[PDB]
């Protein structure tokens, strides 16, 4: 409906940020039908230029994941998502259309159709589709469907989608995307070959895939009149309000429920079915007003881990310190949510005024408005010197991934993190947390280099006034060369006072 | 058949070697440089140490060898050993920095140099009605032609034996020293006349407060009216360029301002003509100098500072050699004799 | 009471009043320069005339009277008048000036300052088996305690009389002097050892010549390395910059460059290692000098030559002081006694 | 006849200069009309605009001088003079044509007549005119004809003519004429009134008027045909060639004069006026070569003064030195000429670095051309070095004056000489002969200088010496004061060795 008239509000204002999108809403679709069913993702991107006049390109993703059930092609490409269906598990993924957008972007410019390809676990055939869509009454019509023979234990999706763009104006932005991506995620083997014909590959550098996202039922204090109507015209029996507020629910025992039937006042033996517009808000209410519940769980989160991290961001910077730190879950508005942290130091890293940020939003970067991030404000805000950093200049980079169910964005689909309180002061701890431990590799590196600087120097004056000082013992030319030696050893000693070595330097 | 001498060759070394050695293997120890301690066990004081506790055993060794080391000849002990690590420096670098180290011991043992025996390079002439033993001989400073005696850098181990005059009187330029002398001043007015040669020299010093001090002869003193002239004096009383063996109250004679313009009160020694042309007039290079000193703690205490304006005010000054050149007589029998007992000088 | 002396303020006078009197007022007269007339009645040299038959008279006068003038004391007559011409310029201007004046007499009349009683500012020690009388004193140069005499700015008034020693020995550094002598050399080797005190002066010298030319006694002398050395030791065979009363055949000891580096004949005096650090390598503009001298032609005459630029070869040079820190012993009972019998020195 | 078509050849090319060209035709004949007879003259000089739309000037002239004997006043101003009747007295005046010139341009542009006055010598009353002429059968027209009451011991000669010129292009160079015929004539009075109203006085600065130039009878070596005619078509009686040979001519004796006849191979007892026109001929070729005859007598000439000269330009120029000369008579082509020659210096005189030069030509000053003048050449191509010059700028005047029946001029009418050898030397040695008086003044003010110097010196130095070779003597301090002064002025008289003064300076 509204994307029609209003492009650019999810994402697609022009030709060539469209070119972008579409890449980053093929990968994030791709990995998510790999890494969370437990498959090291084998995803290879493509882009063509196949018409040098009106400027249009090819995109083209290809993943060994699961796939889709045949028949559920249609109504995953051609028809138009209304709204969101509220989250239960984390995925990637901003709004509530998606992959579908990219397909209706496409039969607005041009004029030709979307090759798909898809083979489930343990197939028996290769389904090809080549699909277009009826805009004005929402129903997707085949153009081709039909099927070869699988050549044996291959599954995977593939989709080639054509738009018109800019490849110069988005390509270096582009790069950053597969380049980030690959650094929290190297778990994967990712091809990437743009339009001119310049290949890339980056490499798996290990196998430990992450606990995937479990899903869960909804949590009491985030729901409201829309949903809980939804919860029931869904059922299939007759459940009472007491099971209702039970069995459908995260947080609710028989004595913890009991009372909120005393709350909002209902008779506990009552049929569901049978509830009218006010009885149900006089519930939401109690609801959202109750005290005590517990913690809405976190097991339908996921997370990088406190070593993919370092592994990543060790293996594409190759610094001389690095660390991370994964946090206990923290909760808002009915969801949970966790911070994650890291920092690399020095090495190879590229010298300059200010340090670098990379931010991450469940599992996938954020490239455009880092200058209106709750993220860009910490890092900046925070103070470098009560944190080791003498000079003007280094090399630091910082690393703060958020994830949750209801990840909070602060304006109208612009790419950036909205200023939660509750929020913004566990993404700081967090930093600190680590801050804390980048001062303490460089507080043992003015060590390492306070030690080689005296212990060096005195090798050098121990012997001389030893001699001296032996002289004035004995006048005669002959115990110059006995006291010599028995006080010089002897002073060496009283120098392990402070450190202790012994060192051959020839 | 060394005496006097073999005295300090002893009491050096025993009143030394003892104070200098520290072992004491009990717990880590330091010197105490008071004008402040140097601990051996730091880092920009680690090399201050190893060259003190150098430059002064080599000092105590030459010291029982029977050796006579020059300064100099010292700094020339500048890497003492063998390269024993391969940083693949020196013990000093400048002969500035050797010299403070020594300066240092000077003060942690309570000795001057010259007791120590290094003697240094010692220049300053001396005659008059004064009897000495030096050494092995007595030395009688009248009988002296007209020639003259010149002190020893050791100035220490030198005994008095007659004496007789009423004062001493220090002249800077040695040309106009030889002039007092042929005409017999020193033996008129029964003095001692002794002169630096410029700057005054680290022990022609040692010897005036010694008479200064132990026979109780007053000290009066001559130079240029310029700024270079109070700069003579003040070094004679403390030591060129800020121990407490120079002498204060020493007496400035002239050649003073009101010597050329005179006051109100009291006549001027110049005919207004000779001034016109002796005058050498003030390059205000000079200008500057005076405004320093004008401002050195010990000038600003008296009415001294009275004299020092009048010539910021009369950018004028003039060479000892001028008045002179009015003709010994004068000089002799006028202006010495008129001056001092006159009460006409600074104190 | 005064003898020897009245000699002189005699001789002078008479044998001087006649050769510049000419008045001779037959026709015009002009004085005579052979080192070039100046005649009165020029233009250029008008001036220059009025000049010195004043500054001469000045002289002749002061003569008679018994005063002692030093140059400078009679710089100032300049300007002698009242003003008799009114121009509607001075004497002379710069002491310069009135120096070179002197210098024009001290030929005309074949008498040099010192001669002349004009006394003036010197300096340079001595000390040996030597005995004197000076005006009215006999004193013996031997009993002197650490000190030592010091000649005076008239030098030829000195009568000598007892002598012992086979050679004088002319050091440079006043502080290697009181080395040499707390040590004994002059009297171990019968010699008299006497230093200047740097370049030497006016009359230093005389005394030198004089012990080498009426005594018949060997002269050698030594200082540093470098072109500075070298230098001293010019001054010594002739006088300051380019009358004959100044030595020639004095003899060069050391150091020489071979002395540090040695010849394949002959042995070198200092370790390899103490050289790296006792040499002070060469300076670009020392070596201008060194190109400068190697042109004067009494260097030119010898294999002088030779050691001249082995220098501009090995760009080094070291400090006297550097040698005697070897020690006394060494530097009194080696250096000198090898190289003297040995022959080592040039000539 | 030939000045109607061809007017810039006898100097009126265009309205201005012609304006300069009557001015100096009125003052050039009002002169010889005194100064040669021997008065005073007192010319005044007034021009006034009379029209300003068609640009008309009224010259006018009137001076104290003899005048014209009223029957001869028709026939001077409208007869149009063919010839210049060769010439046998010095007169002022280039062609022959002259004052007549300067009528004839007036009738040819302006339609208003020519006011004239005159008075001889002792005359009863003025006689007026106003005349206007025919130019087709060249006789004058009387327009009017009168006469008024003499106001005693007057004589005069009032001309009154109007051109159109133009006043500011020749005002700078009018004003030349005025002033430098002042300079070599200053026994005149002159007063100029421009139209503008500016009046100019210069004064008689004395009155030792010259000797006047006599006429004398014509030099064989410079006639020929055309002459000779004339010499005889205008006589009285019946010469014989003989007389006539002698009694006509300079230079031609009894014995003299016969050898002629035995050249030229004629009979010397026949009558004159039976000559052959071949006849002739023969006789004037042996006059062109006949070697030995005397000088052509300078009676006929006149000079400036070496005295007139000086004056002139000391009281203008005010200089710090001046001197002139007058050379003995030469000869060229059958007659005769004289070189006048001077030189200022100094004071008042303008720095430049070039020196300024007046020329003159039987007494009237040359304006116009003065750079292709056979005297503009001398006196740039001498060398004013080997006369003192020491300096690059310098202030020297020089004038040089040339007097004969016969100037060479160089072009046609162009106001400058022509390079006749036989002239350009005695024109040299003439500056030559001034020159060298200028370096003698300038080697006698190094001399003044250099006593002053000296004698100033010493007077400085005697006294000293004196006292100094005093003290010498007595050494005792009594004859101190008494053996000074028997030598200071002993000394003092030594000096009157080299120059004598006594001089006493306070
Ligand atoms: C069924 C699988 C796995 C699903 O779990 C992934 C979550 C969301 C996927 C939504 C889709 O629209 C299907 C899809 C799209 Cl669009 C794509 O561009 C690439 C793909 O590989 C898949 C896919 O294969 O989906
Ligand atoms: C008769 C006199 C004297 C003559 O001897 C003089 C020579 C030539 C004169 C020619 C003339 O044309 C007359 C004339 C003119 Cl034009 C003039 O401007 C001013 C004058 O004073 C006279 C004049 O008075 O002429």
């Amino acid at each position: 409906e509204f994307f029609k008239r209003n492009p650019e509000l999810a994402g697609f204002p022009n030709p060539a940020r469209a070119l972008y999108q579409t890449v980053r809403e093929l990968i994030e679709n791709s990995l998510d039908a790999t890494d969370v069913h437990g498959i090291l993702p084998n995803i290879k991107i493509t882009i063509d230029l196949i018409d040098d006049a009106r400027q249009i390109y090819k995109v083209n993703v290809v993943d060994n994941g699961i796939g889709i059930p045949p028949q559920e092609v249609p109504n995953a490409f051609g028809r138009v998502l209304y709204s969101s269906k509220y989250v239960n598990r984390q995925t990637r993924g901003m709004y509530g259309l998606g992959v579908k957008a990219a397909v209706l972007y496409s039969q607005m410019h041009q004029d030709k159709p979307i090759e798909i390809e898809t083979s489930p676990v343990n197939s028996k055939r290769i389904y090809t589709f080549k699909l277009k869509i009826d805009i004005n009454k929402n129903e997707p019509i085949i153009v081709e469907r039909g099927s070869v023979e699988n050549t044996r234990g291959f599954h995977g999706t593939s989709v080639a989608i054509s738009i018109p763009g800019d490849w110069p104006k988005a390509k270096s932005r582009i790069y950053e995307y597969i380049k980030r991506t690959y650094i929290i995620t190297p778990y994967a083997e990712f091809i990437f070959k743009d339009p001119e014909g310049n290949v890339t590959y980056y490499p798996r550098l290990t196998n430990k895939i992450p606990k995937p996202p479990q899903e869960v039922k909804p949590h009491p204090y985030g729901v409201d009149r829309e949903e809980i109507k939804i919860l029931i015209n869904n059922l299939k029996r007759d459940y009472t309000i007491k099971e209702f507020l039970v069995n459908e629910f995260q947080s609710i025992g028989d004595t913890t429920a009991d009372k909120i039937l005393e709350l909002a006042g209902l008779k506990p033996n009552k049929k569901v079915k049978n509830l009218t517009e006010e009885e149900i808000t006089r519930l939401v209410e109690t609801f959202k007003k109750d005290e005590d519940f517990r913690s809405p769980s976190a097991d339908s989160l996921s997370v990088i881990g406190e070593d993919l991290i370092e592994l990543g961001l060790k293996k594409i910077f190759n610094p001389d310190f690095a660390a991370s730190i994964t946090r206990k879950p923290k909760a808002y508005q009915g969801h949970p949510f966790i911070v994650e942290a890291g920092v690399a130091f020095g090495g190879s890293i590229p010298v300059g005024e200010e340090p670098i940020v990379l931010r991450y939003a469940n599992k996938i970067p954020l490239i455009y408005d880092e200058k209106s991030d709750v993220i860009w404000k910490v890092v900046e805000e925070l103070d470098w010197k009560r944190y080791g950093i003498e000079s003007d200049q280094y090399q630091m980079v910082v690393m703060v991934h958020l994830c949750s169910t209801k990840i909070p964005y602060k304006s109208a689909g612009k790419e950036s993190i909205a200023e939660v309180e509750n929020i913004e002061k566990e993404i700081k701890n967090a930093l600190m947390e680590v801050a804390r431990k980048l001062k303490q590799y460089l507080s043992e590196k003015r060590k390492e280099q306070e030690a080689k600087k005296k212990l060096l120097a005195y090798l050098k004056y121990i012997p001389e006034v030893s001699r001296s000082l032996a002289t004035f013992l004995a006048s005669g030319n002959k115990e110059l060369v006995s006291k010599y030696q028995n006080e010089i050893s002897e002073g060496l000693f009283k120098l392990i006072s402070k450190k202790l070595d012994l060192i051959n330097i020839e | 058949d060394k005496e006097a001498r073999r005295k300090a060759a002893n009491i050096l070394r025993d009143k030394f070697l003892n104070l200098v050695e520290q072992l004491k293997k009990g717990e880590p120890l330091v010197m105490e440089i008071p004008m402040l301690r140097r601990n051996f066990l730091d880092l920009n004081e680690a090399k201050r140490f190893m060259q003190t506790v150098l430059m002064a055993s080599i000092i105590y060794d030459a010291l029982v060898s029977d050796e006579y080391p020059t300064i100099r000849d010292l700094y020339y002990r500048g890497k003492h050993s063998l390269l024993l690590k391969s940083i693949e420096e020196n013990t000093w670098d400048e002969q500035k920095e050797s010299d403070s180290v020594i300066v240092d011991i000077e003060v942690f043992t309570s000795l001057l140099r010259e007791e120590m025996l290094i003697l240094s390079k010692e220049k300053g002439k001396v005659v008059g009605n004064l009897r000495i033993r030096s050494g092995n001989d007595v030395i009688d400073l009248s009988k002296t032609g007209h020639g003259a005696y010149a002190i020893e850098p050791t100035p220490d181990l030198i005994d008095f034996i007659d004496v007789d005059a009423e004062f001493v009187l220090v002249v800077e330029k040695d040309a106009v020293f030889q002039q007092l002398h042929r005409a017999g001043f020193w033996k008129q007015y029964k003095s001692i006349l002794i002169t630096s040669a410029g700057q005054p020299d680290r022990a022609t010093r040692r010897f005036v407060r010694r008479l200064n001090e132990e026979l109780k002869l007053p000290v009066y003193i001559l130079t240029d009216a310029d700024p270079y002239g109070w700069y003579i004096f003040s070094v004679f009383r403390i030591g060129s360029i800020s121990e407490r063996l120079a002498t204060p109250d020493a007496k400035f004679l002239g050649v003073s301002m009101g010597d050329i313009f005179g006051n109100s009160r009291k006549k001027p020694y110049l005919s207004e003509a000779e001034r016109k042309n002796y005058i050498i007039k003030a390059k205000d290079a000079d200008i500057k100098r005076a405004e320093e000193i004008k401002n050195y703690e010990w000038f600003k205490t008296k009415a001294w500072q009275e004299e020092i304006n009048t010539f910021l005010q009369r950018k004028a000054k003039l060479e000892i050699e001028a008045m002179a050149s009015k003709g010994l007589k004068f000089l002799a029998f006028q202006y010495i004799p008129e001056k001092i007992t006159n009460k006409d000088y600074i104190a």
